[PDB]
């Protein structure tokens, strides 16, 4: 609703026709590739996959050439959505700490590029007590969007989501299901969602309903 | 241009000799629009020293570099020194505040102390920001031997429409717009607000697919920018 | 196939004839339990078929039975979105405010979608409007979540509280701040929420919405 909203008027918007850094964030959510394929789909354009650690290696000079070949195939051929997961891993070890000072180059060669610019530098994360403060830092990643979990607002935000994607009956329920959470610790409800239609998806019964909701509450 | 006007005959004047330079006001925006779009303008590095966590480790590990920042600022010798990170209210006890700013006010005197010593390299500027009875403290510090100053207003409505207007050549507005009560309807707190507007009004005029940007644009992301406030 | 249970799959499909052919050659099918321990009574009110509960609230089934969840037959009728089940049950003395697992009742899941057939009939009947489960939540917090309005003021009709706190602290009023929607917020202030009750994160609803 509005994760898709958000990136989607943050990336393709921007893309043919103002921000440009999208940082995907969200520890309970597994998420990080619902979006990278849905955009995958959505545009038609060379995407440079990336999972992070591609780079890390013995050499040293082959990085910044690395990603200045790709970012010359991607500044050149089509405005690429290159997808960079898992930056808190790379960005804290003179390996890690040479591809954090390697990640502040390519966040000065993104400076460089302020934005409306031929190409656009999407980001993925899920751990932010290890980022630095100077990747957060405004100019740089202009948009900080969560994967749907604070306890109180989002939960039911990506319950609206959720159940905008997949099917629903009427006994789909917010209070228990955000309340449980409340009283007792837990995580991934869009997860435990998807957990739920893998209880449902056994072919017996043809709509989703509250009993492997509370099943996938007890059991997973 | 009130701010970038006396600015420019003083950052610009070894470009195309003066010590360094204070900004005092509420701790909204200036500070660094200022050192960063003139040093921007200069064509020069910006070397921060921003005295927080992950730096004394990933700028140096065991090095104040109050001279290794000048060896830097020698081998970068277009540079402009700023502070930006301890201007904030925190700093109010005159105790901790006062030791935890007069470590860095130290670090100045002996960088003034350096400028005042010799030269290696010209350009070389740095520019305070601090708002606190630490400015009377700077005041008495500074015996007025070797500093510029230079009266850095608060961001007030004069301070929004020469801002407004220095940050509305950029892109495109209609003439038929008053520039008093778009300056009028954003009050305190910064001039971000103003460029939030501006920057932020642009997408609802590429949106809307009109070539210039209106009032009720600007209005329209004056109630956004007040809704995010 | 629901279930390993035949009769709850007859219950289920809507097969009318070979259910009462079934049930009226073996009365145990009836009343067997199957691995989610529903019978044929909860799966027909599932599906919603009007002559399959009658039927079996014709042998005299009990109305109440609780599966290992704690769904009732009212539970998933009015759960389901069938008025007449909810008649049928509700006509052969349905608990109006029974509690599963978790603690939630009918009225709760009517009021969910905003049903006002089955909530006008089960408040009718000797619902509790201000019920709460374990997790201290009535249905206003889904007439105010969701955005049912309608809800909020047919549970006003039968004298609801505005004011029940939930596990965390906040009245219904915060959760219509929740979905923007500005004409509950008004409503509920004007109708006699009240906006001083915190929570535990010491936001009043003027604060939460934006």
């Amino acid at each position: 609703d509005i994760q898709k909203q958000e990136v989607r008027e943050a990336v393709e918007l921007p893309l043919t026709h103002p921000p440009r850094g999208v940082l995907m964030y969200g520890p309970p959510g597994c998420g990080k590739t619902m979006l990278a394929k849905a955009v995958a789909h959505h545009t038609t354009a060379a995407f440079i996959r990336v999972v992070g650690s591609e780079f890390v290696q013995k050499y040293l000079g082959e990085g910044p050439r690395m990603v200045r070949d790709v970012f010359r195939l991607a500044k050149e051929n089509a405005p690429a959505i290159i997808f960079i997961d898992e930056i808190d891993a790379i960005a804290t070890t003179g390996a890690d700490r040479e591809v954090q000072r390697i990640l502040l180059e390519l966040l000065n060669q993104m400076d460089g590029f302020d934005q409306n610019v031929n190409v656009k530098v999407i980001m993925a994360t899920n751990r932010a007590d290890t980022l630095d403060p100077a990747l957060l830092r405004p100019g740089r990643l202009d948009r900080k969007i969560e994967f749907p979990l604070p306890d109180r607002r989002q939960k039911r935000l990506i319950f609206s989501t959720i159940t905008s994607k997949m099917n629903l009956s009427e006994e789909v329920d917010l209070e228990d299901y955000v309340a449980r959470p409340d009283k007792i610790s837990g995580a991934d409800i869009n997860s435990i969602c998807q957990e739920s239609g893998m209880l449902a998806v056994r072919e017996n019964r043809y709509i989703v309903l509250a009993k492997d909701f509370e099943k996938a509450y007890k059991t997973v | 241009d009130k701010q970038i006007k006396e600015i420019k005959e003083v950052i610009e004047l070894p470009v195309k000799q003066p010590k360094g330079v204070l900004l005092y006001g509420p701790p909204g925006t200036g500070k660094t629009l200022l050192a960063r779009a003139v040093a921007h303008h200069t064509d020069c590095t910006f070397i921060r020293v921003s005295g927080s966590e992950l730096v004394q480790k990933f700028i140096g590990e065991g090095a104040r570099m109050v001279r290794e920042l000048f060896v830097m600022a020698r081998e970068h010798a277009p540079s402009i020194i700023f502070m930006d990170e301890i201007d904030s209210i925190g700093s109010s006890r005159l105790e901790g505040g006062s030791g935890g700013d007069s470590e860095v006010q130290r670090t100045m005197l002996e960088l003034l102390n350096q400028l005042d010593g010799f030269e290696a390299t010209k350009n070389i500027k740095v520019i305070m920001a601090t708002n606190r009875i630490d400015i009377l403290d700077s005041a008495l510090l500074r015996p007025g031997r070797i500093d510029r100053k230079i009266e850095f207003p608060p961001p007030n409505e004069e301070a929004r429409l020469d801002i407004l207007k220095i940050h509305s050549r950029k892109m495109n507005l209609t003439r038929g717009i008053n520039l008093r009560k778009i300056a009028e309807l954003m009050p305190g707190a910064s001039g971000a607000e103003v460029k939030g507007v501006c920057t932020e009004a642009g997408m609802y005029a590429l949106r809307e697919r009109r070539v210039h940007v209106t009032q009720e644009d600007f209005e329209m992301a004056v109630a956004k920018v007040m809704q995010k406030d | 196939c629901v279930s390993n249970l035949m009769v709850c799959n007859l219950a289920y499909s809507g097969k009318l004839e070979e259910l009462k052919e079934s049930i009226l050659a073996d009365k145990s099918l009836a009343t067997r339990t199957d691995q989610d321990s529903r019978t044929a009574l909860h799966w027909a009110c599932s599906a919603g078929h009007t002559e399959i509960v009658e039927f079996l609230l014709q042998l005299g089934v009990p109305v109440n039975d609780k599966d290992d969840a704690g769904w009732s037959p009212l539970h998933i009728a009015a759960s389901a979105g069938r008025d007449e089940i909810v008649k049928a049950l509700l006509g052969k003395g349905a608990q109006v405010n029974a509690v599963n697992q978790n603690g939630c009742t009918p009225l709760h899941y009517a009021a969910s979608k905003n049903r006002h057939e089955i909530a006008v009939m089960l408040l009718e009947g000797g619902a509790n409007p201000d019920a709460k489960d374990h997790y201290e939540a009535t249905a206003m917090h889904r007439a105010a979540a969701k955005g049912n309005l309608k809800m909020i003021h047919i549970l006003l009709y039968y004298k609801a509280s505005t004011n029940i706190q939930d596990t965390e602290g906040n009245t219904p009023l915060h959760l219509a701040c929740d979905e923007e929607r500005v004409e509950e917020a008004k409503l509920l202030v004007s109708q006699g929420a009240s906006i001083y009750i915190e929570n535990k994160e010491e936001k009043t609803p003027l604060q939460v919405a934006k």
